[PDB]
DNA sequence: TTTTTTTTTTTT
């Protein structure tokens, strides 16, 4: 139900994690965007508290920010279809 | 007849004689690139608090940078509080003003000018956002106790003060600054933004935002003026409304050399 | 800028980490011009986020698609799919908010979007609508300071559209005409301001001034014309 | 009892 991405903290990994989350079920798996390294280096660097808090406070995949023309396509097409209905009673 | 009421000149005569002897030391370092300020302010004297103000985006920071650079060359050790511009861009502006030429054109000469500018007594504070008066003033005292600085500049009080009982915290902080200046003999420069004018009135000494204490307890009220044109106005004018030592009031036009980013001599 | 050659010789481009304010006469085309600027900037690299606090997200999307199409898309619905697909890959986003909202909730969405989409241009429309709810003339300064702190701590160009105070309809809008305290004028980096020449029938000839410019201080004006067919602000004529 | 900031009326 609520997965937590644990990809690498370096480049080419956070973007890959974002891409994988987009490919998988959106608004269901929260990615991790902390300043610490991977879980193994975190355990090595005595970051158990960070590995327990930041992971539990992972950034949710989605938000109340509506997407570009993947949604709203139907509404825009409809408003561009019955243009005579945009201006109502004469 | 032995309490704190100080006795007459029988013990104060020597101090008066000493002050009268070094008439050229009461008025301190003069200016080299600003001949007009040498006949209005009569020089730069330690232990005085001055306030600077002007229209929005009129070049208050640039002019203050030029004055500080001119004073720091000979003897004056300066401290900069950059509360609006990050310490890198201000460093670029001051370096360009010093080099008297566009340093971006010639990177081969960057090393020479950087080395020649490296030894000057120049200091900055890494504060950039809102800060309380307790933490900033502690660093001021610490820098005074070590580097022996005699010219501190704070950029935009309104920025640092902005956080209750407003119109009172400003008075408290400016009083603290005046007390620090008088107890340590360091020229404190304050840049206080003016209140909202109607863009067609000359900025008078009563346009300082806040209580009247700012103009009351200040020793120099150097104020800029703007002649708003439609395209590249220029022709900025500087006025000196108040002058505690050798009271003199006057104005003089200034021109801005775009190549060197410096305020040239009056033309 | 590509469609705005004049803005390349005044503001010298678009720089991250600066807060700019936009203002003009009521119903003078502030939203349309900002839409054109954002659309022209989002083409190459800029990831933008829109605050549609006055116009619902459907009409704004329609206007943006019309501007991107450079023609009346309603005339030809057969070409709608092609230009819609070409417009789909652009890094564009909107916020679902439409009514009055406190500064605490809108700012969190900005941070969440920055942490995910790597946006560098957030536009907020009608600060008066957001602020409209006490001690007035103080909440506005608080939210402006919050926006400036967010911009400087994240390095994203925040654009604000603030109404002016009630003018006499015959006076050029000065930089001191921003409604509220003067904190916005001192604290902003660009004061892009529109001007209107009120005629009796379809005045037109909108003029843009740049009263303040922190980087490479330059002030100038240039008249603009409006192509009614494409809903775009054309090059100066 | 100061101290900004927008808005309508009267009279220099
Ligand atoms: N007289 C002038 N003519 C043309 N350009 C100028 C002049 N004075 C300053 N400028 C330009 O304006 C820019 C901003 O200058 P500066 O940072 O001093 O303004 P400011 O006083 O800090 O603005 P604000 O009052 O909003 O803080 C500088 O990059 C400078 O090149
Ligand atoms: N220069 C122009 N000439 C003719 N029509 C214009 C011009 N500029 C804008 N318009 C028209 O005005 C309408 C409203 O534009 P817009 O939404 O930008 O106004 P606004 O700035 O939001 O109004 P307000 O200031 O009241 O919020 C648009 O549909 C547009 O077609
Ligand atoms: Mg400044
Ligand atoms: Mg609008």
């Amino acid at each position: 139900k609520r997965v937590t991405l644990w990809l690498g903290h370096d480049i080419r990994s956070w973007e890959a994690s974002k891409i994988f989350s987009r490919k998988l079920g959106l608004r269901r798996c929260s990615l991790v965007r902390p300043g610490e390294d991977r879980p193994c280096p975190l355990e090595a660097l005595a970051r158990g508290k960070n590995l327990s808090r930041i992971i539990k406070t992972s950034i949710p995949a989605a938000h109340k920010s509506i997407v570009s023309f993947k949604q709203l396509r139907e509404d825009v097409y409809g408003e561009l279809l019955n243009t005579e209905q945009v201006a109502g009673v004469k | 007849a032995a309490h704190k009421s100080i006795v007459s000149f029988k013990q104060l005569r020597e101090d008066v004689y000493g002050e009268l002897l070094n008439t050229e030391q009461v008025a301190g370092v003069k200016w080299t690139r600003f001949p007009e300020l040498n006949r209005i302010l009569k020089g730069h004297r330690k232990g005085e608090l001055t306030v600077f103000t002007g229209p929005t985006g009129s070049g208050k920071t640039t002019f203050i940078s030029e004055v500080a650079l001119d004073l720091c060359i000979q003897g004056v050790n300066t401290l900069w509080g950059s509360f609006q511009i990050n310490n890198v861009r201000l460093a670029k502006i001051m370096l360009t003003q010093f080099a008297m030429q566009r340093l971006e054109e010639n990177l081969e000469q960057y090393d020479f000018w950087a080395d020649k500018f490296e030894e000057l007594p120049l200091y900055f504070m890494t504060f950039h956002g809102q800060q309380n008066i307790k933490t900033v003033l502690d660093t001021m005292q610490h820098a005074v106790y070590l580097y022996d600085i005699n010219h501190v500049i704070i950029d935009n009080l309104q920025f640092m003060m902005g956080q209750i009982d407003k119109y009172a915290v400003q008075d408290h902080i400016i009083g603290a600054f005046r007390k620090f200046a008088t107890n340590t003999s360091c020229h404190v420069t304050l840049i206080i933004h003016p209140r909202k004018e109607e863009d067609d009135r000359e900025l008078q000494t009563a346009s300082i935002f806040g209580s009247a204490k700012a103009s009351q307890e200040a020793d120099n009220v150097l104020i800029l003026q703007e002649k708003k044109l439609v395209t590249c106005p220029g022709r900025r004018s500087l006025q000196v409304t108040k002058n505690r030592f050798d009271g003199d009031v006057g104005i003089f036009p200034l021109d801005f050399i775009k190549s060197s980013l410096t305020f040239s001599a009056p033309i």
